[PDB]
């Protein structure tokens, strides 16, 4: 149980940090990508999905 | 061209909307008092910022 419990702490945090780079169905997965090589109009609705 | 954050000579060079603008557009040609058979340059336009 000692090992299970810091396993399952580390696999909570690695899936936490993956799932940063999913872009959810928008153009990019980056920030400054949208912003730049968009119009800010319909840029919003990608930054807020 | 003239729109809410689009880019463009106008838009870089002269009356430009805000991103966050409220309002309506109307357009209509006038030739009535607009068309000259020698030029109405009296139309200026600026092209150098």
């Amino acid at each position: 149980k000692l090992q299970d419990v810091v396993n399952h702490n580390a696999q909570a945090l690695n899936t936490l940090v993956k799932q940063l780079s999913s872009k959810f169905g928008a153009i990019s997965s980056v920030l400054n990508d949208i912003f730049s090589r968009l119009d800010p109009p319909e840029a919003e609705v990608q930054i807020d999905r | 061209q003239i729109a809410p954050g689009q880019t463009g000579n106008i838009a870089d060079y002269n009356y430009k909307l805000p991103d966050d603008f409220t309002g309506c557009v109307i357009a209509w040609n006038s030739n009535k008092l607009d068309s000259k058979v020698s030029g109405n340059y009296n139309y200026l336009y600026r092209l150098f910022r």
